[PDB]
């Protein structure tokens, strides 16, 4: 039960779509009809912060530009309309049986 | 006293909204709707008002609908199992125009069929209407039908009538039906003078469009419902608060004949028309129609500011989707609904008396649009009389605008799961569970130790 | 909501810390929380999980059997013991707040064993670090 | 229909709940259904069909219901009765609130909302106490 | 993710207990005669029942209403004889009718002591619809006649 | 090769008698409500699951569902009759509704000694309807009246 | 094929229900009887 | 190898009209079986 | 496993709802469909299996 992410490092301009892939090994359906997966992000000397959980249900106070989906086993970011402030570290994590695991790790950056 | 136990009660009144299978209930031949395999009814329920509560309803979200439409669906079935399949006629046709003294509405056909398997020439003669054929090789009098490249037809067994029949729906035991009695109700929301049923109200079955025929009427005012009246995407349904009458007729006489095609192989068709060939058609009074469009107009605005109110016809093309279509005893007419949607009401403000709308008839019918499975309903022999209530609309409003405060609001929907919305706006279907549990006072008396 | 750590620092291996959370703004007795590690520029790692009654609680394998979670929900505090630490223990240790509350533990009635649901993160501390080696 | 206590607080209802006695239905309903079990041959002659097919169904579904509904009564030795006791401390873990608003100013449905992650265990502990337990002592007392 | 609580006893969980302990779990055996999809869940009802619903025109649903009919007769089976005789539950009860030594001699402290429920149950099999009848005659017979002539005055 | 033992009277054996007599056995009677197969009756029951394996026939397979369902509620019916009159266990239950002498006047000694259930079930056939009703306003007034 | 000792092996089969009979192996199907009897010392206290 | 895939050439009449369609599908030679002889039918 | 199955489907209409679906034609190199074992583990397989035998 692991998961990966890809690309490794993302370098898009203000205003340009981005995405962030995560993929994992395992199954990744809930008991209760869902499936178990978050994403989340933190800058450098900041926590995570939740960004969308159970893929589809972005978190309150999070922008629009994020959306996401993907199958029972796999799951993907899009970011539509980069903005200069999104940059940092992006993981996901599998919660759907212990012990909880994350993605590799990606980081979202500026291009010039 | 501060000690406190655990107490058990039974029959309490606590329920749960549900989902379970409704009981059909109700009141010399079968019918497609076989109401007499359903339960005969209580002459006199057993309804009950509740006190202080309220419930919420949804329209929109409400699946007896959907299993009604389930039901019906696989009655059809029922009904055309065991009746006679029309393969055989299938084929290249040669026909001529009726010498009718409209103009060339209805041909009389003849073609080559072997029916036995033996071999054998059998020319034979039927007539058809304009809508069931397809012109084969352009400037020519060859056709052929029009479902048989990617259909099979059956024939509707003779013996059994459309007949549309009241049906109640009852809860089986354990499961109750609320029922919002709340006069006046969006269809979404809070309903507070709530009543429950053992059974609902009854219930006509029906298979049409545009216009709802002989359903219930609203208690007091015109109203108006919408799943979301600034989508444009959803539909609208109108309810009557008086009905308005219509009648229907085909104007002539028409002799059965048989033809048989094989084994228990009986088709159906018209031998003979008697007497003159008048257009079928319906009569239906001007000003009534008019003065209940004055009040939908009003609610109209009440949902829409203060706009410009347009009445046109539907984008057209197809005529199994675009015109107005109704089964009257067995047989299936399709009218020109733009006489009733010709007009604006944009503020403050011709021909006759009474409408009178010219309709067609087709003899293949594309029920529920199913691809594979097109129904062919024969002739009953002239004298076709109906009548009905109009008691509601289905409306829909065009998308994109004009830019000039105008809503243009048509006949529309075409899914036919509406029309059982427009009767089942008021119930509810839930399940009881007698069990629950209380504190103290009170002590169960033991024996110690 | 508030959440933040205390009780970090710098020991040698073999020695044990208490590294504790405090927290407020909401009914702590009903949220089951967390533990999550970051080594030094490197990702994530979950640690361990404390449910919202206290009674349930599991760990990583690499630490199981010599961390030890427990709670003070009268407190509203979080105590977070490590005992012979290893000098790759050394890390940005995290308490965090589970996203969706559960309830009671729900039971099934055909061997259930009283259930406990657990689900994603919404909060996370400030982190603090403990490092573990000789000098 | 019994609903009428609905519209009421648990005090009133509990007074209403004795009112109710006569069965929700079924009972005379039954004896209603053996005159349409009379009927039923003339429906067995009809052959299978959907609305046969969905009432059959439907006869299942509701004496299920009955059943499941009556069996718990039977096991916790409260048979019935429609107000019965058993020696289960309520445990204030499970809620924490006065008699006089338990009772008073509480819709039975509403009050429902609040139990249901604990009715589960409260039948366990009514079952695995109340008769578990007695039902030996009696035993134990009758064999001496 | 699912963590784990604690017995709570379980479904069989006595099956292979010493009989005098394995009396006292008769709620948990009774509790399930009617399930295997206990409490809501609550997405397996809403399952069964989109089942049971979906497929009531197709030989599968009339399977399932074979096996739901057949889990009610064979409760109600059980019920049947417990009305009959004077043991309305109640878990256990006590009648009339003496023990008679030919269906077996075996000493309650081997009994209660060193035998599972199974096998205590080989060793009555065939004497089971002879007790049923002793047992019901011993209702009747005097227990209920002469009960009713007990309040005649 | 098999033998016969003695009775244990079986099935409706009481119907020769005798009310006095018929109080008798009514558990024998009662007892096989639910079942024309009472009793593991190996190469019988055996078949008779086999059969409700084979139910992918339609019509005739269903009737076969219909009866048992039928049965089940037919039974269920008496249950709740009696749960209503507060008869729950069992064979015997007495009531607190004084006999009506309209129905019958005949002797309690005729009618235990010299008459039979069948006949007893002719003679007050047409008062059935109201004798059940009354009986429910015995245990409901009692509902009230013992509280 | 005695004829010189050894045994002969060859990827056969005879039906699905083998198929399925790998992975059902290990399962049994046992039908409850919940009613049972047993002495006990311990009348019923009946009036007579 | 050779001999794996026949491409026929099958005469059809399609639906109930006078037109019996040569036509042409792809088959393995798994599914058929020669007839007369060696004939390419 | 596999099989070089580049190609392409052609509806063929036969009747009334008969729509008859096959293969138009192969656009490749047509090989022989087959699979690939890595025998070692395969011949270790076998190894264990004649202990057991
Ligand atoms: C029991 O049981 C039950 C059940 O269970 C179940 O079942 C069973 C049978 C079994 O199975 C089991 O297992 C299961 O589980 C349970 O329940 C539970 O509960 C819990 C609790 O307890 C809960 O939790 C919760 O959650 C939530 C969430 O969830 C929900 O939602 C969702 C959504 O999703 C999505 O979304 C989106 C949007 O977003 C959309 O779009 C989409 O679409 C969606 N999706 C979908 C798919 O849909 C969902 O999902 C879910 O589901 C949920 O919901 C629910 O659901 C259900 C179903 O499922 C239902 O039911 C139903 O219903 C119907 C009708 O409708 C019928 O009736 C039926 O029958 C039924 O069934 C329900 O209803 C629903 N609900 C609703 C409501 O609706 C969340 O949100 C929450 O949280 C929140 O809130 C809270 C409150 O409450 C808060 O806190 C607060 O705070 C404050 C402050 O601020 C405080 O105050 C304070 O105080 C002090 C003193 O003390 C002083 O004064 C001071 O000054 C003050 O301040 C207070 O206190 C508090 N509170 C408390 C209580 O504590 C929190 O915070 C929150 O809020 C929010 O948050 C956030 C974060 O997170 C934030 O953000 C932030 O912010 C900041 C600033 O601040 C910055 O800005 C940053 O940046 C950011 O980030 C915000 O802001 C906030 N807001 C505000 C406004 O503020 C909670 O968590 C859960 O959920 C449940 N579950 C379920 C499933 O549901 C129970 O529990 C048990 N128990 C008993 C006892 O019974
Ligand atoms: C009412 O209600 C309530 C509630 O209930 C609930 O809910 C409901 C609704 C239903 O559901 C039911 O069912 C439920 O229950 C109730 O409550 C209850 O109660 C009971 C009683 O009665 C109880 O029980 C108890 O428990 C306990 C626990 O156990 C566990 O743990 C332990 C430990 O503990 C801990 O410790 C620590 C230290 O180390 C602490 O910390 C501290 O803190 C402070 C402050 O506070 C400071 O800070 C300091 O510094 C520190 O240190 C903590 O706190 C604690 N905790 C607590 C909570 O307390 C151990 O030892 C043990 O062993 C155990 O363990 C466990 O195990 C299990 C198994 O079995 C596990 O699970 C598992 O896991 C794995 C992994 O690993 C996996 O996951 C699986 O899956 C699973 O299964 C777990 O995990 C574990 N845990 C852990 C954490 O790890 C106990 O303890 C107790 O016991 C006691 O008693 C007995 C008699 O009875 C005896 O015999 C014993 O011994 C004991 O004692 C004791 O001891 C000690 C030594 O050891 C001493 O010291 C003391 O003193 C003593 N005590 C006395 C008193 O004396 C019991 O069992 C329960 O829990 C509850 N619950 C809850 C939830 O909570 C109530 O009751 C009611 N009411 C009435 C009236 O009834
Ligand atoms: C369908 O059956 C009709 C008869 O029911 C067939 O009509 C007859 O068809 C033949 C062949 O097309 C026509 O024959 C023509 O006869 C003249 C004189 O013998 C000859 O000069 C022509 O070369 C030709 O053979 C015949 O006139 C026509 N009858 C009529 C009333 O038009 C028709 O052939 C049948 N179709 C099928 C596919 O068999
Ligand atoms: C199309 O429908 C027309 C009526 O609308 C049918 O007309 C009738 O057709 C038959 C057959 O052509 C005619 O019968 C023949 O009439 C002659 C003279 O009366 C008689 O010698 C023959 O024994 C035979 O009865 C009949 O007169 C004609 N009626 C009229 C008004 O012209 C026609 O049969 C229908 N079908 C076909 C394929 O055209
Ligand atoms: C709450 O809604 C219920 C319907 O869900 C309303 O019930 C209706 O109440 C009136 C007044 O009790 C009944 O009308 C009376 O009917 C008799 C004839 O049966 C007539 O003699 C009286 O003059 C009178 O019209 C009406 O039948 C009853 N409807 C039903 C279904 O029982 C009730 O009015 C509603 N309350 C509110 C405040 O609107
Ligand atoms: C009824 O449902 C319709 C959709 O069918 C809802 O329409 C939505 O209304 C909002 C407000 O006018 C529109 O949001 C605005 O959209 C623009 C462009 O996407 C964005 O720039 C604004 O920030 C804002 O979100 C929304 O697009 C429109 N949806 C569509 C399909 O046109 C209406 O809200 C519904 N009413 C109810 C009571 O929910
Ligand atoms: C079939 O009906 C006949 C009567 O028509 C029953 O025969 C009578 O049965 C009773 C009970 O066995 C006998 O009564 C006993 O007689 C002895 C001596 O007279 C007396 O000591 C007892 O106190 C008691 O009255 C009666 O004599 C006998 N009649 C004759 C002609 O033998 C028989 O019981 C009925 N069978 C069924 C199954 O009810
Ligand atoms: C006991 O019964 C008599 C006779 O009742 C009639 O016969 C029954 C079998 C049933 O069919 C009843 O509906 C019949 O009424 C009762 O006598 C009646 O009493 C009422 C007054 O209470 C009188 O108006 C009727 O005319 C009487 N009937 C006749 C035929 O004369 C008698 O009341 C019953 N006793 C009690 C205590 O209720
Ligand atoms: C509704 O139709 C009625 C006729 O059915 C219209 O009433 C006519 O109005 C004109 C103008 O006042 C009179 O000449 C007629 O005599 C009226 N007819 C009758 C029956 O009184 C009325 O105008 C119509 N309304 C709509 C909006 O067109
Ligand atoms: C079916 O195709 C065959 C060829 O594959 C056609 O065969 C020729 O058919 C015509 C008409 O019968 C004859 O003139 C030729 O002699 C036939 N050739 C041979 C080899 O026999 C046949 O015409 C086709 N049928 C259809 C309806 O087109
Ligand atoms: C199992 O297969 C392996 C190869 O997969 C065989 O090992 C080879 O053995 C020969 C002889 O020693 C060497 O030339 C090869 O280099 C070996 N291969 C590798 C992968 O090391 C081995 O002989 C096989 N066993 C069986 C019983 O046939
Ligand atoms: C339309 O005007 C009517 C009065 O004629 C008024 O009641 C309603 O508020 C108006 N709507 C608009 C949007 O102003
Ligand atoms: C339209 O007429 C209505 C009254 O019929 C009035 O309320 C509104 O002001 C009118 N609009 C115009 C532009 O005069």
């Amino acid at each position: 039960i692991v998961m990966t992410q890809t690309p490794l490092s993302l370098s898009v301009t203000p205003g340009q779509p981005a995405s962030i892939s995560c993929k994992s090994s395992e199954s990744l359906r809930q008991s209760n009809g869902k499936t178990s997966l978050y994403w989340y992000r933190q800058k450098p000397g900041q926590s995570p912060q939740l960004l969308v959980f159970e893929v589809s249900n972005r978190f309150s106070g999070v922008s629009d530009r994020f959306v996401g989906s993907g199958s029972g086993t796999d799951f993907t970011l899009r970011i539509s309309r980069v903005e200069a402030e999104d940059v940092g570290f992006y993981y996901c994590m599998q919660s759907k049986d212990f012990p909880l695991t994350f993605g590799g790790g990606t980081k979202v950056d500026l291009k010039r | 006293t501060e000690k406190l136990w655990v107490t058990v009660y039974y029959g309490v009144p606590v329920w749960k909204e549900a989902t379970t299978t409704l009981f059909c209930a109700s009141d010399e031949v079968h019918n497609v709707w076989a109401t007499h395999a359903c339960v005969p009814t209580d002459p006199n329920p057993q309804e009950v008002v509740l006190e202080n509560v309220t419930e919420h309803f949804n329209m929109w979200k409400n699946n007896m609908v959907e299993q009604m439409q389930e039901d019906i669906i696989s009655l059809w079935d029922q009904s055309l199992k065991p009746c006679v399949k029309l393969t055989p006629l299938c084929v290249t046709l040669n026909c001529k125009d009726v010498n009718a003294t409209e103009r060339g509405e209805i041909k009389n056909c003849s073609f080559n069929i072997t029916t036995s398997i033996r071999d054998e020439v059998q020319k034979e003669y039927a007539l058809f209407y304009k809508l069931d054929v397809v012109p084969i090789d352009n400037n020519n009098t060859s056709y052929r039908l029009i479902s048989c490249d990617t259909s099979v037809i059956t024939q509707a067994c003779p013996k059994i009538s459309f007949e549309p029949i009241p049906i109640h729906y009852c809860a089986p035991a354990g499961f109750a039906i609320l029922k919002c009695n709340d006069k006046t109700f969006n269809g979404k929301g809070p309903c507070k003078n709530v009543s429950t049923v053992q059974c609902t109200h009854g219930i006509r079955p029906v298979v049409s469009t545009q216009l709802l025929l002989n359903g219930s009427l609203a208690e007091e005012e015109v109203v108006i419902r919408s799943d979301n009246f600034t989508n444009n995407a959803k539909t609208i349904i109108v309810q009557l608060k008086e009905s308005v009458e219509i009648n229907c007729t085909r104007p002539n006489n028409n002799t059965r004949k048989s033809i048989h095609i094989g084994p228990g192989r009986a088709f159906y068709t018209t031998g003979e028309i008697i007497g003159d060939i008048r257009q079928a058609h319906c009569n239906i009074s001007r000003a009534k129609w008019n003065d209940t469009l004055k009040q939908i107009v009003i609610k109209l605005r009440e949902q829409f500011e203060n706009k410009t109110i347009v009445f046109n016809h539907s984008s057209g093309g197809d005529p199994e989707i675009v015109m107005h279509s109704f089964n009257c005893g067995g047989e299936f007419f399709y009218c020109n609904s733009t006489q009733l949607f010709n007009s604006t009401w944009n503020n403050n403000t011709t021909e006759g008396n009474t409408i009178t709308l010219p309709c067609r008839i087709k003899q293949i019918i594309n029920m529920w649009q199913e691809v594979g499975k097109a129904m062919y309903a024969p002739p009953i022999r002239g004298q076709i009389r109906c009548s009905s209530n109009i008691t509601g609309l289905l409306l829909t409003r065009d998308g994109g605008i004009n830019e000039n405060g105008t809503e243009i609001f048509r006949p529309g929907g075409g899914d036919m799961r509406d029309n059982w919305r427009s009767e089942l706006y008021k119930y509810k279907v839930v399940k009881i569970e007698p069990l629950g549990v209380a504190p103290t006072k009170a002590k169960r008396r033991v024996v110690q130790r | 909501v508030q959440l933040v750590e205390s009780g970090g620092g710098v020991v040698q291996p073999g020695k044990s810390v208490r590294l504790s959370c405090v927290v407020s703004d909401f009914p702590f007795s009903k949220y089951p929380m967390y533990w999550v590690r970051q080594a030094p520029g490197k990702g994530l790692e979950w640690v361990a999980a404390i449910s919202g009654d206290a009674w349930h609680v599991v760990y990583s394998n690499s630490v199981q059997g010599r961390f030890l979670v427990s709670r003070d929900n009268v407190k509203n505090t979080l105590y977070l013991e490590m005992n012979s630490l290893k000098i790759e223990d050394t890390a940005v240790y995290r308490c965090a707040r589970m996203f969706q509350e559960s309830g009671p533990p729900r039971l099934d009635r055909w061997s259930g064993r009283n259930y406990y649901y657990y689900s994603g993160m919404d909060v996370w501390g400030q982190g603090t670090t403990v490092t573990v080696s000789s000098a | 229909g019994f609903l009428g206590a609905a519209g009421s607080t648990m005090g009133a209802a509990s007074m209403t709940l004795t009112v109710q006695a006569r069965l929700l239905l079924s009972g005379i309903v039954q004896q209603q259904n053996n005159l349409l079990r009379a009927i039923e041959a003339q429906q067995r002659m009809l052959q299978l069909t959907v609305w046969g097919i969905k009432q059959l169904q439907a006869r299942v579904l509701a004496v299920e219901r009955y059943l499941g509904d009556q069996q718990l009564l039977g096991i916790w030795g409260c048979s019935g009765k429609l107000i019965c006791t058993t020696a289960v401390p309520w445990n204030a873990s499970w809620s924490n609130k006065s008699l006089d608003r338990i009772w008073n100013n509480m819709t039975w449905m509403e009050w429902e909302r609040e139990i249901d992650n604990y009715t589960s265990e409260i039948y366990t502990l009514i079952e695995e106490s109340q008769n578990q337990q007695e039902k030996n002592e009696q035993e134990l007392l009758e064999l001496d």
